């Protein structure tokens, strides 16, 4: 199990959110199941699954290389560390419903040829 | 350097983490100082005070209907239609006031007056659709509807503020004094 | 732009009046701000997390009280809010004490951004000098042929938007307030909707009110400021 | 040092231009290079999903998303979820009749990112007989937007928890923002003393409704425009 | 501090004189603050109906808008210099991808260029098929940045948030509201 | 969380007619069994006989609807109308809406051959 | 039964010198006794009327 977001002990300055006793560890995991699901599930082609590798490649080697909160944050660039952690969660079940969506096939609705027509 | 999913900006600014909220013991007053506060109700009396030292300064009010508030030269109020110094009317029925009203308050009639002159025979403005906004006296190109600075004209029917032509020359023969104020005031401005 | 430029001794006026404001605040603020009572109605009442802050679609303080620090105001610059000075007050209990704190601060600074464009009040037009969108001075009106043309138009059919569509949103007192107009190249817009911040806030009211107490309820209205011409339009 | 020496700001020498210089330029010069980004940014998108994404438009500092009504949740949970959207906030959810359109109403999403300081259009397409299905179920604030969708042009929201009438009256029949539905509806109401209640009764004016719609332009008034794609965006042409 | 107390004689309000002005000071929360009431003969006079400016006043103008002698209208007619909407469907962004673009071709000449064109304004090759045939390059430089991650959602004027700490913020250190800057 | 109101139903627009005919009938029982508290609510002079009448005058009106998709929606807007009167919160003004025969002779003219409907211009 | 223990002071300070030390005494211990019931009130909490964790299983 991972530890996602604590919701109780001492306020970081966002409402419900508090903060994360131990959260470089919990950000491993999180890439490295995020990772695993698409080598797993999703195709070596797809724009979508080459472009979430390269973010949580990125990221993980952030979080190895930097020990200390306050520098993980600012080479991130997406918030507290905390955020980080709830980010790299909902990318990884984001992840996780891709591989039943299907997103990289063909379109299967096409629109009608009066569908996008406006007054210009 | 190279973000991924952010940015410079995105990232958190310098001491966005708040420090830690302070425990009991690690207070600067003590005890009694802090009991003294809370059961002599200090800042209660604190208000109390800014409370009464209302009570001696200078009141607001005004004595309506003896005086009167601030009134400007571009205040919108009851309508009135304007003559020419000769005292031929200025409405030409050119009936841009009728198309710019925006409750379609306006409702006009023309034709060619006996003498060939093209006027009005029929000019009502519904009081009671009027939203008082003062278009139909920017539209006009010859000044002839204007929104008079009266607001007491508060009526006991409907039936009395459905103004005809008749009551509206009525009102800007009445009222020409006081326009010719607001008129020298605020024309260069429009 | 404007409809009409400033009356002569406007701005002496205003800056006569900013000299005070800030005592006037300072006295409600004696009022208000410690009064025990008032933290004991305020504090801990209508709780909102940033994060259901974000999804229910709340702004303003409603918003800025739960710890974000989001204001279109420095985000999006519109108007003269990039030429002038000022801070953004942010909250971080998203409760209704925070978020009284925040509107007596923007109080504030409002008033400095008002002493500031008192102070750099520039001269030139003041709307855009096009006589195909905006009416001509009347000077001009009754002179020239085709300033009188243009006016004659503008206030019969009105000027032609290109065709298009847009959502603009501002960071009015209440929240974000936006609009999404449709234009169809006409002169009467095809379609206007506007968002009221007071109807997303009376959405949730259901999320943040449960649980409390009828005063409570009375309370968190409070907090929510609405006007109602807003809400149902 | 007192109010009644205070200086008189009314006699102050105030500051005289002789001469307003105010540059000639087009507004719209301010964004070609974040239309740029968008395109960069919405050819992602499409790639990401090609599934999905039936095209999308920019338009100065707005990007549109067209997305047929069986995309919507796929492509409203990447937008909210994926690490470089995340578009939290629900802005407004409308519709828009065009009567031309087999589908008349497109249903239209606003979403706002405030991680990224970023917004983003979805759009889909409805009949009055087809549904959409609602995302109440990622946004919690989208329930009354859903709800006022409905009551003004009747486009049903599938899923919606509790979907009736917000801003109409009780018992109104008519969906009033349809281009067919009139201006002042087809029923009024007044008090009728024998039946000591409020009654309804058709609508009779005593002023009719003067549509000036009649004045207006027979002549073209603004013409095509000019593109701002950039060239990064435009098919080659040979040679 | 600038927007710190100023002394009272310099607002805008009535106050008090003689005794009762050193009264006031004894007995007042904070000696600096007015009363509220605005000085009768400073405040709004004279009357706007009587301004002296009235009398001077021409419409404003700014050059080069109002010059006689060298502005056509059409050279600052921006109302219909307006930017046309760009729809982009996926056969053109398949079109993209292939033939690459007008900024950097990949496209032959002469007829083998507008027949490709042609069929893929036909339907020759989908989307998807296009994304499979893209090359390294193309899907890096392309779709995703040169590093290969994702583009982020693009902002018009990114704002860097500070924080104003000690005095010059506006609640002391106890209150629960921060200052940003 | 924003939750549902009292007899609120998710709307589900069903795949097949025999489906929705189970819920079609599910409603008139509604509908029939709350005419007595619609009665109470609403302080009407007339029978909760009159009003089961006028429940099934109104499910009998869309009988023969062919096409799923109105069915569909025709339910879903009768649920809505089933939630609005339960819950008070229609007044008894829009309620007397639905019973517009109860009320008393309007007049002695209601005309019904081409003469009298041409004496009076609506011919 | 707080009205009772309150109005049953009142013969007492009808004739606090009548009792003299001895009824100030029977007093305090008739006090205590019903402060001690107010304690048990008060412990009590007798007139008085979402925190778990985020964890998903990787
Ligand atoms: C240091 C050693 C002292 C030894 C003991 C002292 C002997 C007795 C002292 C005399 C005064 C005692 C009575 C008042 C005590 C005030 C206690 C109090 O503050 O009540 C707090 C109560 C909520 O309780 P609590 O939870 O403890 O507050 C913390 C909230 N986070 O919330 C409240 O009830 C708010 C307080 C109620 C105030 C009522 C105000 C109504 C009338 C105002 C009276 C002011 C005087 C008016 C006269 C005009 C002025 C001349
Ligand atoms: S004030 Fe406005 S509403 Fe009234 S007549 Fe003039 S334009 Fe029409
Ligand atoms: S705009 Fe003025 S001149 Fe023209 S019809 Fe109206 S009142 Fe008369």
């Amino acid at each position: 199990s991972v530890l996602v977001q604590m919701r109780e002990g001492t306020p970081i300055g966002l409402t419900g959110i508090y903060q994360h006793p131990n959260p470089r560890p919990a950000l491993i995991a999180l890439y490295e199941a995020t990772l695993k699901e698409l080598q797993d599930k999703h195709p070596k082609d797809s724009v979508y699954r080459q472009s979430i590798e390269n973010l949580t490649a990125h990221r993980k080697q952030i979080v190895e290389d930097n020990e200390v909160s306050e520098v993980i944050e600012n080479k991130i660039g997406a918030g507290l560390i905390e955020e980080v952690v709830i980010q790299a969660h909902e990318e990884l079940e984001l992840a996780k419903k891709m591989s039943e969506w299907k997103p990289w096939e063909e379109l299967e609705e096409k629109p009608l040829e009066d569908q996008w027509v406006y007054f210009n | 350097n190279i973000y991924a999913g952010g940015s410079a900006a995105a990232a958190p600014p310098a001491g966005f983490r708040i420090h830690r909220p302070a425990t009991w013991e690690e207070s600067e007053e003590g005890a009694l100082s802090k009991a003294t506060k809370y059961f002599l109700l200090a800042e209660m009396f604190r208000g109390l005070y800014v409370v009464l030292e209302q009570f001696f300064r200078a009141p607001y009010t005004i004595y309506y209907p003896f005086e009167k508030g601030p009134v400007s030269p571009r205040f919108r109020g009851e309508h009135a239609l304007r003559r020419y110094p000769s005292g031929e009317e200025r409405c030409i029925a050119c009936k841009l006031c009728e198309a710019i009203c925006p409750a379609l308050a306006i409702t006009i009639d023309a034709e060619e007056r006996i003498d060939g002159s093209r006027r009005t025979t029929k000019y009502d403005i519904d009081m009671t659709k009027c939203i008082y906004c003062g278009y139909c006296q920017e539209s006009c190109p010859v000044d002839a509807i204007v929104e008079t600075p009266n607001v007491e004209y508060a009526t006991e029917t409907r039936e009395e503020l459905l103004y005809n032509k008749e009551k509206l020359l009525a009102n800007g023969d009445k009222w020409e004094l006081e326009l010719q104020y607001a008129l020298d005031a605020d024309a260069p401005y429009r | 732009g404007v409809s009409q430029d400033l009356p002569a001794g406007l701005l002496d006026d205003i800056y006569m009046w900013a000299t005070q404001f800030g005592d006037r605040l300072d006295e409600i603020e004696e009022l208000l701000t410690d009064n025990r009572i008032w933290k004991l109605r305020t504090v801990n009442i209508g709780t909102v997390t940033a994060q259901d802050a974000l999804n229910l679609g709340l702004s303003g303080p409603m918003l800025r009280g739960s710890g974000i620090p989001f204001d279109i105001r420095k985000n999006a610059p519109y108007d003269a809010y990039d030429k002038v000075d000022f801070d953004v007050p942010v909250g971080m209990n998203g409760d209704c004490y925070d978020r009284y704190l925040i509107r007596m601060a923007e109080f504030r600074q409002s008033l400095r951004i008002i002493e500031q464009c008192c102070n750099d009040m520039p001269a030139g037009a003041v709307k855009v000098e096009d006589f195909k969108i905006n009416s001509p001075p009347r000077n001009l009106m009754k002179e020239d042929m085709e300033a009188l043309i243009h006016h004659f138009l503008l206030y019969t059919k009105g000027y032609s938007v290109p065709p298009g569509e847009t959502y603009t949103a501002i960071e009015a007192p209440k929240g974000e307030m936006g609009v999404y107009v449709v234009s169809d190249g006409s002169e009467r817009p095809y379609k206007c909707k506007i968002r009221a911040p007071g109807f997303a806030h009376l959405g949730a009211f259901d999320h943040i009110a449960r649980g409390h107490f009828l005063p409570d309820a009375v309370a968190i209205i409070g907090t929510m400021d609405l006007v109602f011409g807003e809400v149902d339009r | 040092p007192s109010w009644e020496n205070i200086k008189d700001i009314r006699l102050d020498p105030k500051v005289h231009v002789d001469e307003v210089y105010e540059p000639i330029v087009n507004p719209a010069d301010r964004y070609l290079q974040h239309v740029s980004d968008l395109h960069q940014y919405a050819k992602y998108i499409m790639a990401a999903l090609p599934k999905y994404i039936q095209g999308f438009s920019v338009w100065k500092d707005e990007l549109t998303l067209h997305v047929a009504p069986s995309a919507v949740i796929p492509v409203t949970t990447f937008l909210r979820d994926n690490t470089s959207t995340q578009y939290k906030s629900i802005i407004d959810i409308t519709a828009v009749d065009y009567p031309s359109r087999e589908n008349r109403f497109e249903v239209v999403y606003n979403f706002l990112s405030v991680r990224h300081n970023s917004r983003i259009r979805l759009k889909t397409y409805a009949t009055e007989v087809t549904p959409v299905p609602s995302i109440t179920c990622l946004y919690e604030g989208a329930n009354w937007f859903e709800r006022e969708a409905y009551d003004m042009y009747g486009v049903f929201f599938e899923g919606h928890p509790d979907l009736r009438r917000i801003m109409t009256d009780y018992g109104f029949e008519g969906h009033p923002l349809r281009k067919d539905f009139p201006l002042t509806g087809y029923t009024e109401v007044r008090w009728d003393e024998e039946k000591r209640r409020v009654v309804y009764e058709p609508l009779e004016l005593t002023q009719a409704f003067r549509n000036f719609s009649a004045g207006s332009t027979a002549w073209e008034p603004v013409g095509p425009g000019r593109d701002d794609r950039p060239d990064s965006f435009k098919l080659p042409t040979p040679k | 501090l600038p927007g710190g107390p100023v002394p009272v004689f310099k607002k805008y309000t009535v106050g008090s004189k003689g005794i009762w002005e050193k009264l006031r000071v004894l007995l007042a929360i904070a000696p600096n603050r007015s009363t509220g009431n605005p000085i009768v003969p400073l405040y709004r006079v004279p009357t706007p109906g009587s301004r002296p400016e009235a009398n001077v006043y021409q419409d404003p103008s700014s050059y080069p808008t109002n010059d006689i002698a060298e502005n056509p209208y059409w050279k600052r007619d921006h109302r219909r210099a307006y930017p046309q909407t760009a729809f982009f469907d996926q056969k053109t962004v398949t079109g993209l991808l292939e033939l690459g673009s007008e900024a950097t071709p990949r496209i032959a000449d002469g007829e083998a260029g507008t027949k490709a064109l042609a069929n893929i304004a036909n339907g020759g090759v989908s989307f998807t098929q296009a994304l499979g045939k893209s090359s390294k390059d193309v899907i890096y430089g392309e779709v995703l940045t040169v590093n290969g991650l994702p583009p982020v959602a693009p902002t018009l004027a990114p704002k860097q948030w500070k924080i104003i700490e000690g005095e010059a913020a506006i609640y002391p250190k106890g209150y629960p509201c921060r200052t940003f800057h | 969380a924003i939750i549902a109101t009292a007899f609120a139903e998710t709307v589900k627009f069903s795949g097949s007619k025999q489906e929705l005919q189970k819920r079609t009938l599910a409603l008139y029982r509604q509908f029939l069994r709350g005419a007595p508290t619609f009665a109470d609510l609403y302080e009407v002079q007339f029978s909760i006989p009159t009003i089961r009448t006028k429940i099934r005058q109104e499910f009998e009106r869309h009988r023969f609807v062919d096409d799923l998709s109105i069915q569909n929606v025709l339910y879903a807007k009768g649920h809505m109308e089933y939630q609005e009167c339960i819950n008070f919160w229609k007044q008894q003004a829009q309620f007397l809406k639905y019973f517009p025969e109860e009320d008393d002779i309007q007049g002695r003219h209601q005309p019904s051959n081409f003469v009298d409907k041409f004496l009076k211009n609506r011919a | 039964p707080f009205d009772l223990e309150i109005s049953t002071l009142l013969p007492y300070v009808m004739s606090i010198y009548l009792v003299s030390n001895y009824g100030f005494t029977i007093v305090l211990l008739f006090l205590l006794i019903l402060i001690i019931g107010f304690v048990y009130e008060i412990n009590t909490n007798a007139l008085k009327i979402n925190t778990d964790s985020l964890i998903y299983k990787l």
